[PDB]
């Protein structure tokens, strides 16, 4: 028979389950909604391990549990009585024999080791990749090195010393490759002149390298506690999440640099010249797998400033004409073909974040957060398993890192870009629109001519690479 | 077959506007939503007795991804500016998103309605007069709708389609 | 895009969760923490198709033994995992050997025997004597490091041609 349990009057977490406490989809079972306490028992469950529960549960419970009532809850889940001897045990006792204690042994073995290794896991969890919490409440850090620091006994022995120097590392807290990077290229710029460096003057091939080791760090660093709770459109964004702001403000600026390029550059030929450098980047970025790249391209050549320069399209080759086309379709009919896309590519890549966004925003948005059920209010869990879905999807690609070396001028040269300069948006957006009616009237006026501004060829290197000896 | 209608909604962040084109697209009847799921986004419906395909363009939380308005605006043939009641700062942003449809779209009479939208039960802001003497200005129509209830909801859809079919 | 469940299974400290976190982050883990469970994805292609693998490495110190019926009901293919330094725990393979196709009922279930910490030049078990155990299992035999990377592809995406063809 199942091994008996003890009275749900001393321990919460032996409540039978119910329709009031835990509701399940339609070979574990998935957990539609439940009570906190159903929850956290089947987070730690005697029968089996579910380390994507542990993920999602960790990622997404501070929008129905505070960190420190989670606490709280596993520890009193660890703290499980033993049962009291048995008959058979009572009988030997009384003629002077040790007992067999078969039931208690097993409870032990079944039920109380299973359940306290696995709450140790959601500790562990909880330290190595939700540290935050503990980062943010140092209250709530000595709770938990003080229950790790005083679990008794030999069988978690291993676990709990391992657990506690662990967060001693995270309280004051390298990469080996299949082959050798590929050398750096130079075009007209040399190494360590970096006041040559620009758009023209840099190897293309280097710009979409350098850009994509910078755009890669920058996806690498979003964490799920940016994300979750939707804060990144919150007030207090700049507080919650740093990183996935700094990664859109740099895309952003990217864009309108490649528009600045564009527009200021007022000679037909010479834009011309600039323009099909820069679909050469874009032809770079997608050998690289790096979408964010590949978007920052195809977003500057759909923006009101360049999308009008029908003069200068008129004499992009159409080998290139076809690139950007391709591209831009990666982003039609709502992505369709670019989630294709990022689902078959071998990885390293760099996603676009803004997919993720919108279907972490609408996913919270759409969904309550509990469901009634007899009277009692549920924790809609659903609803957080399809927003660590998509934090897990994000975490997947962010393991990979780039086969590439970082040249430290062109990726200084990147991170200190700032086309806007001291101008507000408006302001600059208007500037560039205003910047695109003068180097192609509107129809009838008639097109000028412009000077030259570059002094260096405009032909460019190519985007096939080099490899002496 | 039937038409398609391309509708953009467009709008400050972090203020709800997510909610209007959950609430349409939704199981009206049932509050759950999944958007990854291929065609959360298109519905087929009946205005004035005409069936039509709406497909919804709402890029809700890339806000900050301002360089790529252009590129979602250019893919509309309606829009939806939608401001959020309780915020004034949403309200103001109006004009400067009418403006940039209008450069993207190289139009001065883009089919767009205003949409005064009710996320929360914080103290409206914006009075109804306000958002209708704006609207009056531009010459479209206005819509308020609830972040909750879904008053209002087809009433703004619908009435954009019908701004797209008598333009 | 195929879905792929692989556990990693062995004796204590043979390095499964270093293996794992070498295929994953391309990084070496120089602490032994032990493991209770954990579980990691990858995309990546393999022989032009493009998979997502879920990895779960599991635990090998005595304490927990009791607890692996559960990981194995799930798993599609196994790698097993010793180190070449460490007698004992090419010792222990046999026993995690009859334990998953006792779980899983069947004398057929992907498998990868993995001799682990080859770049440690004072080895104690031989390639030939696992090499020889490999065969009677019907199954290849992969020496790897986790440090320098040799052998850790081989070793991971051998076992998904193996469920592969299964
Ligand atoms: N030299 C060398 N050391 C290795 C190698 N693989 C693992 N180690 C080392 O061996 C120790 C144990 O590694 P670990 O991956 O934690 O082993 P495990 O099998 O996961 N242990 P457990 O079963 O307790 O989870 C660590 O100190 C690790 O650095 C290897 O290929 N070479
Ligand atoms: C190659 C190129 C395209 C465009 C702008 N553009 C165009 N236009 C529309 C208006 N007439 C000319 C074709 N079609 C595009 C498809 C996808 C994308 Cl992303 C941009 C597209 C503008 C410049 C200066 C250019 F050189
Ligand atoms: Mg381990
Ligand atoms: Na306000």
């Amino acid at each position: 028979g199942q091994m008996r349990l003890p009275s749900a009057d001393v321990y919460r977490f032996a409540e039978p389950d119910s329709e009031e406490n835990i509701i399940f989809e339609e070979g574990i079972p998935i957990i539609k909604a439940g009570t906190v306490i159903k929850l956290i028992e089947r987070l730690t469950y005697h029968m089996y391990a579910d380390p994507n529960f542990v993920r999602t549960f960790l990622t997404t419970y501070r929008s129905f549990c505070k960190p420190q009532e989670l606490l709280s809850l596993i520890i009193e889940r660890f703290e499980i009585p033993e049962p009291e001897p048995t008959e058979a045990d009572r009988i030997a006792i009384e003629n002077g024999d040790q007992p067999l204690s078969a039931e208690l042994k097993r409870f032990r073995k079944e039920y109380i080791q299973p359940v306290q290794l696995r709450v140790l896991n959601v500790c562990r969890h909880w330290v190595e990749h939700h540290f935050y919490d503990f980062e943010r409440d140092a209250y709530l850090l000595q709770r938990m090195e003080e229950f790790i620091g005083t679990v008794r006994g030999k069988a978690m022995k291993k676990w709990v010393e391992s657990i506690t120097k662990i967060i001693q590392r995270k309280k004051i807290a390298n990469i080996t490759f299949q082959s050798s990077p590929p050398t750096v290229e130079w075009h007209i710029s040399r190494p360590g002149h970096i006041e040559t460096f620009d758009l023209l003057t840099l190897h293309p091939i280097e710009i979409a390298r350098q850009l994509t080791l910078l755009e890669s760090d920058l996806y690498r660093a979003v964490q799920p506690s940016e994300l979750v709770g939707s804060v990144w459109t919150k007030e207090d964004k700049e507080i919650n999440s740093p990183n996935l702001l700094k990664m859109i403000r740099h895309t952003t600026n990217l864009t309108l640099w490649f528009e600045k390029c564009i527009v200021e550059t007022e000679n037909l030929e010479e834009r011309v010249a600039v323009v099909s450098r820069i679909i050469e980047i874009l032809q770079v970025f997608q050998e690289l797998n790096n979408f964010n790249g590949v978007l920052e391209v195809v977003s500057a050549m759909n923006s009101s400033p360049v999308y009008r320069l029908d003069h200068t399209f008129e004499q992009i080759p159409s080998r290139q004409k076809k690139i950007l086309e391709e591209a831009h379709e990666l982003s039609e009919d709502h992505y369709k073909k670019y989630l294709a896309k990022l689902r078959s590519i071998n990885p390293p890549c760099v996603p676009f974040f803004g997919i993720y966004l919108t279907n972490i925003l609408k996913t919270e948005e759409g969904n309550p957060e509990v469901l009634k059920r007899h009277g009692k209010e549920l924790i809609n869990f659903s609803k957080r398993r399809k927003v660590a879905e998509i934090t897990g999807e994000i975490q997947q690609y962010q393991n990979q890192p780039y086969c590439l070396r970082v040249e430290s001028d062109i990726k200084r040269f990147f991170e200190n870009l700032n086309p806007m300069g001291n101008s507000m948006e408006k302001e600059f957006t208007d500037y560039l629109f205003n910047k695109s009616l003068e180097i192609e009237p509107r129809n009838p006026k008639p097109l000028p001519r412009f000077p030259k501004k570059y002094s260096y060829p405009l032909k460019s290197p190519g985007v096939r690479p080099s490899n002496p000896r | 077959g039937m038409t398609e209608y391309k509708l953009v909604v467009v709008g400050a962040g972090g203020v709800g506007k997510s909610a209007l084109t959950i609430q349409l697209i939704q199981n009206h009847f049932v509050d759950e939503y999944d958007p990854t799921i291929e065609d959360s986004y298109r519905k087929q419906v009946v205005i004035d007795g005409e069936t039509c395909l709406l497909d919804i363009l709402d890029t809700a939380g890339q806000e900050e991804y301002s360089a790529m308005r252009d590129q979602y605006m250019r893919t509309g043939e309606g829009f939806l500016c939608v401001f959020a009641i309780n915020n004034t700062k949403s309200f103001e942003d109006i004009h400067q998103y009418r403006e940039q449809i209008k450069r993207v779209k190289d139009s001065d009479d883009v089919p767009m309605v205003l949409v005064g939208n009710k996320c929360d039960l914080a103290a409206r802001t914006v009075e109804s007069r306000q958002a209708q003497d704006l609207a009056r200005s531009y010459g479209i129509p206005y819509i308020e709708t609830s972040a909750k209830t879904r008053q209002g909801v087809e009433d703004a859809f619908y009435t954009l389609v019908r701004e797209i079919r008598q333009h």
